[PDB]
């Protein structure tokens, strides 16, 4: 008569109830209907590869050895304590894609089961994964990261069980605040993809795949304006008098040091990634043009009316590669 | 007779306590009467959006089938080891993120069982909660960092958390965070969460996070200032030495430039617009611009010296008036609004 | 007999032993004498306020349940495995972060019987202990490093910790720290914690941690001081030669703002005013104020030739006064005022 | 009848089955057919000398202690809570710096018994394996960081691991590095310890690991390029005098230098010379040797001018010619002949 | 009968057998001889003075209770879970920061008996050991890290640790350091410590760890000679004769204040000086007193232009000497008496 007098009657001690067969066995495939409910959402390296999210990861099937007789009516909902928990069936899901998972365990264990009167069994638990998206920016400062997280099943093939999303909502997260990216919850579209692997079964599989997009706003007051700056005022580097040039040797050289030396600090705060980004296609780009305004007034200088078209075509150099660099990259 | 088999026999294989099931079951919710204590408060990062705490916690509760008259101890003490074996209420935190218990020389948890069946449970936690801060005002920001308790299986028909009713959260008396100061209003209210199965017990205490600027103040706004000013007495001399002039002015254009790359690496690594970077762009901006309106007074001189003094004296009339007032509608926009 | 068996007739199931009770119960309190030795005592960080020790900890006390007189040897043990059958006190660091065993190749702790009943309990523990350190004057700080020992659930009427007589701390032989060095003088003393219910006991030791300034007096401090020495000389003898004056004038400010800007990844990262924020802002300021009176006497210039040379002579008196009164009014505030 | 009755049938108390005896005892030894499959690899630090993987892990062997032809499931899964009583090889990986396990909402091992016997065991293993990094040429070279797995206590004579044939070590696709690619040639091979006691069986595999320098090529190497050519641009003029001549030789060698200490800023902390640091010093030297070109002529400026021509000419001859012999020498170097 | 069924006869329970009775108890000491296979090395922080070393410690000992007569095989050996019914040596890491066995496939864990008592234990550990690093001359240094087993609990006359006589600690044969390089040859005693109780054995190894020099001398000590000598161009040419030399000694100046500058951020953070500081604030001295004895020519300046010939000349004569005796001193005293 109490709430686990009917679970000692119902399991493992009454008629046989085996926590290692599966419900439904030879016969249909069990369905397991999972919804995660994302808690935090951070330390997203682009030198690790990692993201960790807390998920409240919950599952609900059909458990037809599991149907409450007429000894209570009041209960609809019987509870289990997470002692037993090894006691009845559970589906073995794992992440495909994580690195070391782990449970809670703060003031009590986080996990709950409850089993129902019409035989349908859920499990609730907090689990703190940190996975493994991998994060190709080739697009620095503008870039988007579609990355994704999968739970798929572990030596059951897809006709053993089988996963389905709650296909009302069944991935949450709260009001949340990245340090860099901005995860955006209006493309958070997920699916299947069953994993066929060579020979051995069809294990089934189902993910969720995040759009996070970073914000560019640091970038374009960091590295981005005062660069373009020091490249106008190298432009206008050229408006001091040609002939017994004392102004154009410094206007010219402080404004390539300058982007050389921003150039080679601000490689600091970048991810150390060795492959060409677009800010490094940026900064080379203008420190190039730095050195052509350079080159434009030594020519000057040993052989002029050769800036009246210096002013009129590096500027309008400056714009074709201004509107090409920001229509590929946006 | 010892208390250990009086426990035995009041609770165990023995007598009727059920481990499961909650005092006063089918009937009106138990309220947990919870506080804490917090020793350490460090750690609070701003590139994973947490902190760590490590506090007492202490939460009584009644559970009537532990009331006895027997025994003439007032307050049987229970060790750690055989803890499960009594009702506790399942109390998490909802937005940690690792969380432990410590093992120094023996168990840090403590059950107290009353005489009138009030149990007492003290604790001792280790916590990296997450708390969502920005930094759109960095220098000068406010965080409100929460921390949130709430039951994971009863719902408000069976658990309640209340607060206690004096100090709820009491700090350890000389705490000093690396990059912050703990403000001494901590704003303790309810959380209440309402899901799909019902509504949960929560509630949640929020601090008073308050950066104090002194470092940045004195390492950074004063000598990107004083940048500013050598830009104004650059274009302020006279202007025959063109060359030593142009180079001064530029140097100082370098100079400002070198500054705000070496501010960079300092400051936290967010992907928004700061405070200081704010600041960092429009003196840049005001040293870039005071170099092209000297470059333009070279230019003019090629109203043949009466036009360059005038654009000289209107130049160095005209750029403190406007410093000055996007010092106005900077300070008073950061300092006293955003508070 | 066996001493296994023997220890199982002491303190097993015959006797009526409970090891959940204190010796002495309902009587005096119990008389815990507890030293330790600190081997390792690293990682002092100034980003979580903590420090690493590695110590081991003695334990000594009195229980007549185990006065064995049957057995030749006088000093019996127990292995690791069975200390849950032996009453141990309950202590607790009262600011540890985290704390850890060891147990490689054995558990690292060691229990001992004696005949008087003088129970000995060693254990090896790691420890990350919390020191609230403050860096107001950085490059000459000392730190008081608390270490703080107290009961969990037992009051002053139960339990009562005390040193040893002799050495009741003592540091292993040659270790070495990277930037503080741990004075030989330590405060041992009593804390007693005063909370609602009892007067739980709590012994500390309080270390000195000294801050040796070698590589901030020569890479920070003195370079500082030969560029204002260099921006002095700048001044004290050229008298109309701009092009050698107005480029060294703003290129010694730019060292001085580099050198100043690329020792902000050397400090511990803080935000209230440090003394070497202090110099690195006053020796700033100085050079700009020779930037500036060389800009004034150039204004004034373009007779009053003799009015120029007097502000001339006047700065060359005023500058030597006045970081000289700088140098010792801040010399002597971080070196005897705050001692 | 079911599964867990029927293996509690076969290798349970009842049944003769010593679960710490190895199959075919006293006989030929057991031949375990061994495969991974690579999920993650990354966080190659150049640090600690240690690459992190994330493996699945099967291993196959057969034995005849465990036939069965009683009902027709032709594989019996057996659950991870009863596999201790099951031999299974004790596998050991010879270089790894801490490896665990994983425990996601179940065990995540697998071991399936086939038939004859075929016995299968799949486990998923998290591993931070040692590799011996060779930075002797930095930005352009190979890495042949390896994984062995061997046994621990058997030795050939008990126990042969052997490689599965039809392409044993398989790569998750999209797995990128931050700074390596993964070459898509690992190639196996049959390591083997002889010790003092035995021959212990060791397969391994050899990964190739080929640093893209995009990132150096744009960044460290054509900024520098581009300095030495405008130090090139400085001694190109016939001015004798100096109002660009210094200027461009400050510029330069300031530039060199600032790029020189973002590069040790950047660069892995690493105290022996590699290919960058060399490059690096040599564009130095280069720079140098045009101002002291400069110096030459304005020291031997008062023929006297016409020997300066011609020295002049003379180095303007060299410095590409020497810059293009060393250009040849280092890029050969370090690109074809170290490849 | 069965290698795991004889040994329950063998030290079982229906046997004379006690798992913490030494062997030869109330007589003479065991005699444990230990030995060391060292596959990892590395992770040497000077900010925590730690290093992780990865080992196979073998210690093998004999008792006569573990004897049997009737066995057919020469050595069996037992299941690593059931090593807790053997008495083993009590052995701890004297200086250990945090120490963990290996758990992958099977405890990587190995006892076997022989017939004669010759017990066997081989482990795998995965030590972070602690060794004082001191960085007084730091790019030119040894540092003798070691390691220090120990008993615990049993004194000198009870277990007595003595090497292997054959090569007792051999190091994996492809090592490689980031920084430092392992010698060959590696020391070792026995540490032999004196506590208030007994003598407790202690065996010790030393590794000579010396650090290499080839980046320092590439990057930070030729870089900075090469501005020395270009401080010296800024005064060999024509004296006092345009603004080129003023420009050149303040860029000198700029481009050693930052490299001193860039050259602490990939340093060692100790705050106590260091060979390279002093070789660094040196140079920075003798760029200062170069422009410093170039403003004095250009004071005395302004038959005056023979006394500024003069002192020009003296100092190009002086000014190589002072940097030659300096550059022995140095190099004598951090090379040649310091080892
Ligand atoms: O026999 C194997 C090895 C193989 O390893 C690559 C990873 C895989 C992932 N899932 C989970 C375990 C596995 C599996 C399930 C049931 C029996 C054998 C078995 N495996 C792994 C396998 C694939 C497919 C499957
Ligand atoms: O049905 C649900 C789904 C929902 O998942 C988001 C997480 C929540 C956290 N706590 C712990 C489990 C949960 C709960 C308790 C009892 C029955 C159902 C149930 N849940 C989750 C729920 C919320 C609220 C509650
Ligand atoms: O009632 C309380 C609450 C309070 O919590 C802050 C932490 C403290 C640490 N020790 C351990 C538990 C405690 C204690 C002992 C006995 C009865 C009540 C009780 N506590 C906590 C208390 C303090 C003091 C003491
Ligand atoms: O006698 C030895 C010493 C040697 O130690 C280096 C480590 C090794 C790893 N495996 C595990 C233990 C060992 C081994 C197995 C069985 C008998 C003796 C024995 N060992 C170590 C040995 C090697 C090889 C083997
Ligand atoms: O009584 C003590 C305290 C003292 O602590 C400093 C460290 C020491 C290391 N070994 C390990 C434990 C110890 C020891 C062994 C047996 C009885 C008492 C005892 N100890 C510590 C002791 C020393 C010596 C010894
Ligand atoms: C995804 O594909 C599998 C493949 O059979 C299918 O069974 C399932 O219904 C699909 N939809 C889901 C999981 O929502
Ligand atoms: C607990 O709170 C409820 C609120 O509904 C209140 O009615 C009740 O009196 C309180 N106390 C107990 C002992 O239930
Ligand atoms: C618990 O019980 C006591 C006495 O029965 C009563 O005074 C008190 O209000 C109850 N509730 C709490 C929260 O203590
Ligand atoms: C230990 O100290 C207490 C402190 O009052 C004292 O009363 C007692 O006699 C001491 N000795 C014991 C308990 O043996
Ligand atoms: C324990 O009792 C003995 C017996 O007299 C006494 O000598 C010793 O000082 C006591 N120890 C303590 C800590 O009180
Ligand atoms: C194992 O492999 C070896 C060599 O590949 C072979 O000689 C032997 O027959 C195989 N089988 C057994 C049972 O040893
Ligand atoms: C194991 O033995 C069976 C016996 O028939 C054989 O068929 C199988 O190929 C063997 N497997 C291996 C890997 O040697
Ligand atoms: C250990 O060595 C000592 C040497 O003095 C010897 O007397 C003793 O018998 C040895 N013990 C064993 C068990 O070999
Ligand atoms: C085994 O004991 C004998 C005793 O004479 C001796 O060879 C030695 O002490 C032991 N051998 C070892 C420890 O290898």
């Amino acid at each position: 008569v109490p709430a686990n007098s009917t679970s000692n009657i119902l399991n493992r001690l009454l008629v046989s109830y085996d926590p290692r067969i599966r419900p439904n066995f030879k016969g249909i495939p069990v369905d397991v209907v999972v919804n995660i409910f994302i808690n935090s959402f951070g330390s997203i390296q682009e030198t690790t590869m990692d993201y960790r999210v807390n998920i409240f990861l919950r599952q609900k099937w059909n458990d037809p050895r599991l149907k409450l007789p007429s000894d209570f009516r009041g209960s609809d909902a019987l509870t289990v304590d997470p002692t037993m928990y090894k006691c009845l069936w559970k589906p073995d899901l794992f992440f495909a894609n994580e690195k070391s998972a782990n449970f809670h365990d703060v003031t009590q264990e986080n996990i709950l089961l409850f089993i129902f009167r019409d035989g349908d069994v859920l499990v609730s638990m907090r689990l703190s994964i940190t996975l493994s998206c991998p994060l190709d920016l080739t697009l620095f400062p503008m870039d988007t990261q579609r990355c994704k997280m999968q739970l798929e099943s572990f030596g059951y093939t897809t006709d053993d069980l089988r996963f389905i999303w709650q296909s009302g909502d069944p991935v949450q997260l709260e009001k949340i605040a990245l340090p860099q990216f901005d995860i955006k919850k209006e493309d958070i579209e997920y699916g299947n993809c069953t994993k066929y692997y060579k020979g051995t079964g069809y294990y089934t599989c189902v993910e969720v795949i995040f759009t996070l997009r970073r914000q560019v706003g640091f970038y374009m007051m960091g590295v981005y304006a005062p660069t373009l700056l020091i490249v106008v005022l190298s432009w206008l580097s050229f408006w001091i008098n040609p002939d017994a040039s004392a102004a154009r040797v410094p206007l010219g050289i402080f404004s390539v040091l300058s982007l050389a030396s921003e150039c080679t600090t601000l490689a600091a705060e970048l991810p150390k990634v060795s492959y060409v980004k677009a800010l490094d296609v940026w900064l080379i780009a203008c420190l190039l043009f730095g050195f052509a305004s350079l080159v434009e007034y030594a020519v000057v200088q040993v052989m002029k009316r050769i800036d009246l078209y210096a002013r009129a075509l590096f500027p309008f150099c400056f714009l074709f590669f201004n509107v090409i660099y920001w229509s590929i990259y946006l | 007779l010892s208390p250990s088999d009086f426990l035995d026999k009041l609770m165990g294989r023995t007598s009727g306590y059920d481990a499961r099931i909650r005092p006063n079951f089918k009937g009106p919710p138990v309220n947990v009467t919870c506080n804490i204590f917090i020793n350490s408060f460090g750690s609070v990062t701003e590139t994973t959006m947490d902190y760590r705490v490590n506090i007492f916690l202490r939460q009584q509760w009644n559970d009537s089938r532990l009331a006895y008259s027997e025994y003439p101890d007032d307050s049987l003490d229970l060790d750690p080891s055989m803890l499960d074996s009594i009702w506790k209420p399942d109390l998490f935190f909802a937005n940690e993120k690792g969380a432990n218990f410590h093992d120094v020389t023996t168990d840090n948890k403590l059950l107290r069982i009353s005489k009138n069946g009030k149990v007492l449970y003290s604790i001792r936690l280790t916590l990296t909660l997450s708390c969502p801060m920005d930094l759109k005002n960095f220098p000068m920001d406010v965080q409100t960092c929460t921390m949130q308790l709430e039951s994971f299986g009863y719902t408000m028909n069976d658990l309640i958390f209340e607060w206690l009713s004096d100090g709820p959260v009491q700090v350890a008396e000389g705490l000093t965070l690396p990059q912050f100061i703990l403000k001494e209003e901590k704003e303790l209210g309810y959380c209440t969460k309402h899901y799909n199965t019902g509504k949960f017990t929560c509630i949640e205490v929020k601090f008073h996070l308050e950066r104090q600027m002194g470092y940045y103040l004195i390492q950074m706004y004063i000598p990107s200032l004083l940048i500013v000013i050598l830009s104004w007495v650059s274009f302020w001399i006279n202007m025959d030495a063109a060359p030593a002039r142009v180079a001064l002015g530029i140097t100082t254009v370098l100079t400002m430039t070198t500054q705000s790359s070496g501010s960079r690496a300092s400051l936290p690594k967010v992907s928004y617009v700061k405070a200081i970077d704010i600041w960092m762009a429009v003196c840049l901006l005001f040293v870039f611009a005071a170099l092209l309106e000297y470059a333009a007074v070279n230019f003019v001189s090629r109203k043949f010296v009466d036009r360059a003094k005038r654009i000289d004296t209107i130049s160095r009339a005209a750029f403190p008036l406007a410093f000055l007032i996007f010092n106005i509608f900077y300070w008073i926009t950061y300092k006293i609004i955003r508070h």
